[PDB]
RNA sequence: UACGGUGCUGAAGCAACAAAUGCCCUGCUUCCAGGAAAAGCCUCUAAGCAUCAGGUAACAUCAAAUCGUACCCCAAACCG
RNA sequence: CGAAGGUGUGCUGUGAGGCAUGCUGGAGGUAUCAGAAGUGCGAAUGCUGACAUAAGUAACGAUAAAGCGGGUGAAAAGCCCGCUCGCCGGAAGACCAAGGGUUCCUGUCCAACGUUAAUCGGGGCAGGGUGAGUCGACCCCUAAGGCGAGGCCGAAAGGCGUAGUCGAUGGGAAACAGGUUAAUAUUCCUGUACUUGGUGUUACUGCGAAGGGGGGACGGAGAAGGCUAUGUUGGCCGGGCG
RNA sequence: AGGACCGAACCGACUAAUGUUGAAAAAUUAGCGGAUGACUUGUGGCUGGGGGUGAAAGGCCAAUCAAACCGGGAGAUAGCU
RNA sequence: UAAGGUGAUAUGAACCGUUAUAACCGGCGAUUUCCGAAUGGGGAAACCCAGUGUGUUUCGACACACUAUCAUUAACUGAAUCCAUAGGUUAAUGAGGCGAACCGGGGGAACUGAAACAUCUAAGUACCCCGAGGAAAAGAAAUCAACCGAGAUUCCCCCAGUAGCGGCGAGCGAACGGGGAGCAGCCCAGAGCCUGAAUCAGUGUGUGUGUUAGUGGAAGCGUCUGGAAAGGCGCGCGAUACAGGGUGACAGCCCCGUACACAAAAAUGCACAUGCUGUGAGCUCGAUGAGUAGGGCGGGACACGUGGUAUCCUGUCUGAAUAUGGGGGGACCAUCCUCCAAGGCUAAAUACUCCUGACUGACCGAUAGUGAACCAGUACCGUGAGGGAAAGGCGAAAAGAAC
């Protein structure tokens, strides 16, 4: 997912931005630190995916 | 690129297994390879009180050097060195001595 | 008996601390020698 | 108001202990590890909006990191912040 | 500092020599005086710290040319 | 009563006298050696603003952030 | 089919030395003839490391002092519990500041640390623990003093200093009782409070300063008077009649 | 009233003994002086090396003082060991 | 580029990838908390406290940006005072700090040597301070030479431990001239003719080459000892490749490489070519650097210590001629020769190595070589500046010892 994020509008990367943080990131920090979450790789891939959305969002907004 | 690689059948050139064929299990970035049924060490490990306890003397394979193996030709039935040629933009390996692409 | 080192953090810092080495020419040369010698702690700050 | 991007990064873990446990089962307070730069307004707003409960008041201490060692190599852990979040009479989590 | 504002005369260094030739360090100082110069073109008194041969060169070159040199080299008067 | 305690219940709960180096007291008396400053605080107005702004009073409501808080501290934890 | 090195033996040269070989070792050595030297150690109160000697010797850190029973343990003079005994009690008690920085509390281990043993510990390992509108800091204000735009001065670096700006050891708003944790509490809980700002409504209304005045605002000693903390005794209440 | 008197805290340090590879690189014990003053103490500040400060001893200036400490000139120089 | 990866101690768990959007390598971007010149004010560095403006469909609270000083320039304001200057406000541009050596300049010791010591030496060294560059500095004759000539500066070898200076002690010590490295000349003080004429500087573009990833890269088997072969023995092959490193002992032919031949989407350094802008060629005529040269006094630099001392620099007092003129030619005068100060620019030869790459050593091999082969400027010591260690090697492979 790098062209897929590249082909939306600024509003839609703000939506999937807030959903990467909201649904994914926070619930996996809370789920990870409360004994659950066997699958730990999700933390990494979510974090890098927020990096992609902020990158494309900085590239799309202005310069 | 790398001459001996992952799913490949080799023969062993030096030591304890000289002339034994076998398939490469994996290949370690130390420049070593683990080849099945070849460099068998008799480890004996402790039954850790965590998840399952085998105990005993487990006979594993050890990593031999990449330079101690060469891939088995099977058209001549001997060891053979590997080169790299280009075919249709693909860098392919080929056997030396009959020049056959692998 | 009353030994010489009677510690105070405020006098340690006002005297030999970083904002007090940087405050003058010669303390900046002190910091330059401590960085050049390559030193884990330059001043005594904490 | 506090933006939601800030407000997600503040809460970090629920704190499990016996002081925490007796705080929940005896005085409505949930104890949780927060961001080190998180203020009490941020923690209150983030529990209001991320566990959808009603917070009465927050009390924040900062816990100092312990100097451990491996072998003969020391190291301080890391300071964190712990928030005693006193909820109202209607709560579950 | 003791610099003539016209000629640029710093204090220089030297030796007190004696009759036994014992060298000692000394400073030769310029004859710096603070004199107030009437400029007719501006109708004002510009006060300068001149030497006593900065006044010779002001008497010869004129005060306007000298002030043009000080304004030229960024000496503020 | 995992004898470690844990809950429940709980009477009287007054007076006299003595009394500080603490309080009235930043007082009072006295003495020369003649005993910080600036803000908060209370007031006065100038420029300005004048049926606005501001001030006062009552009521309501919101806010009071941040860092320290363990433990030793005449000492086996500080300086030796 | 065993190098250097190490350790013995035998032979040999006038000597420094050489040669052969057993055992250890486990991978390098080097003829001859030349070349270059960090080229030869017993001394330097030589430098560094190791190991002796006195020597199983002095000592084991206040002459406040211990005794017994029981428990745990592989093992108890020292740990835990109990009963006695002694010591401090204007301290050897309690609370802080400075300073330290997890030593606090719990479980667990006894290698080293503890001048002995240790099951114990301020030791090792792991987990826990520090909750504030009212306490303190930050903050507002300043003293000594620092720094200091401009500025005056000075070979350069820089010195001094005006406006200012910092600087507590001083001045400035407000919370007490009771309960609770193994470990925090004027912070948590219960009860009862108080303070300062913002905003809104309502009623009345002249408000307004890096400006004026007051106040803050402040010595040593002494003397009583009125109190309180606190204590003693009686009354009351509960228990005892040895 | 008092650089007043006796005497604890507090500041000091006159004598003796111990200690002198100490419990301690200056103390302990028993006595001793001052103890409302030219006192004592906390916190901060200022003075710096031929310089400070000194009720003056050449005392003190981080267990160092007839010229601190650190670094450098520097492998000073040593007709001496 | 790729069949394997998610850095190490350091294994695990959870996964990603295998013909291409795993991972790894490179170019260009994005993010880049706080402290630090630190720059909004302050401060005990990594913290405390703001102001101003813009925006925020819960705008009772948030988010972003700007706000240091100084120099220069401009605009608007603006005292004593009328005009005006000082001052004030705002904007634009630049600077500030760090860094090992080399370089120029401002200051500048003493121990030591003289077998004492004061002139002298050490020594314009150590050190302090300012400034600059990839080099700096110097530089285009008011220079030598010597009646012949040379032709800017810098560096090297002689000259030559020479002439000289010297309590004529200790010591200091040239130039002329010769041989080389390198070679380059110009502009303003000034008008007219004439214009873009060479010249460089700033940029675009094109070409060539280099850097930053890479690609291909020859040729061996049998037998004996052995734990293991690259070793012994026997027979082959490569070489524009027998530099080196690893592989279970010593490998040209096992592996990585080496010789050799190629490779860049992008960013770049250098060199040509070329577009634009700025800049000025060339001709005639004129001018041709005044508190200056020189002097008196004091001091310094010249190899030269005031001496018979030329020359240069100037703190102080003075003070010309200005091409029918002036400086020098080692006191000084005359004759003769040579040159044109009081304005400035200028490449190369030259000096150095914080840092990068490749290669090399009759350099060291763990008490050596860096203080530091190892998580070393660390532990530790000291208030501080500062001082400053010790410590490498199981094995071929952890098969690192089940029971």
């Amino acid at each position: 997912m790098k062209a897929k994020e590249l082909r939306e509008k600024s509003v839609e990367e703000l939506n999937t931005e807030l959903l990467n943080l909201l649904r994914e990131q926070f619930n996996l920090r809370m789920q990870a630190a409360s004994g659950q979450l066997q699958q730990s790789h999700l933390l990494k891939q979510v974090r890098r995916d927020v990096a992609r959305v902020k990158t494309l969002l900085n590239e799309k907004a202005g310069a | 690129a790398a001459k001996i690689r992952r799913d490949d059948e080799v023969i062993v050139l030096t030591g304890k297994d000289k002339g034994k064929r076998g398939k490469v299990k994996n290949v370690l970035s130390s420049g070593k390879v683990i080849v099945e049924g070849i460099n068998l060490v008799k480890k004996h490990q402790k039954p850790v009180p965590a998840l399952n306890q085998p105990g005993g003397i487990v006979e594993k394979e050890a990593a031999i050097q990449v330079s101690n193996v060469a891939i088995f030709n099977a058209a001549t039935g001997k060891a053979d060195r590997v080169g790299f040629r280009f075919e249709d933009g693909k860098k392919v390996r080929f056997f030396k001595s009959n020049s056959e692409t692998i | 008996m009353k030994r010489t080192f009677q510690p105070s953090v405020l006098k340690r810092n006002r005297s030999h601390g970083f904002r007090a080495r940087m405050a003058t020419k010669n303390g900046r040369q002190v910091l330059a020698r401590r960085r050049a010698k390559g030193r884990a702690r330059l001043t005594v700050s904490k | 108001m506090i933006r939601e991007e800030r407000l997600l990064k503040v809460l970090r873990a629920p704190h499990v202990s016996e002081k925490a446990s007796t705080a929940m089962e005896k005085s409505n307070t949930i104890v949780l590890k927060v961001a080190k730069d998180a203020t009490k307004a941020e923690i209150k707003a983030a529990v209001q909006k991320l566990f959808e409960v009603e917070v009465e008041v927050v009390n924040t201490l900062v816990v100092k990191g312990k100097v451990k060692r491996h072998g003969q190599r020391i190291g301080r852990r890391s300071d964190w912040k712990k928030a005693y979040v006193t909820l109202k009479e209607g709560q579950n989590l | 500092s003791r610099v003539c504002q016209v000629t640029g005369k710093r204090p220089v260094t030297g030796n007190n020599r004696s009759h036994a030739l014992n060298a000692t360090k000394r400073r030769f100082l310029p004859n710096l005086h603070s004199h107030r110069f009437w400029v007719e073109s501006e109708k004002r008194f510009v006060t300068l710290r001149v030497s006593a041969k900065g006044m010779r060169v002001i008497d010869k070159k004129g005060i306007d040319t000298v002030l043009a040199e000080l304004r030229a080299r960024g000496e503020k008067y």
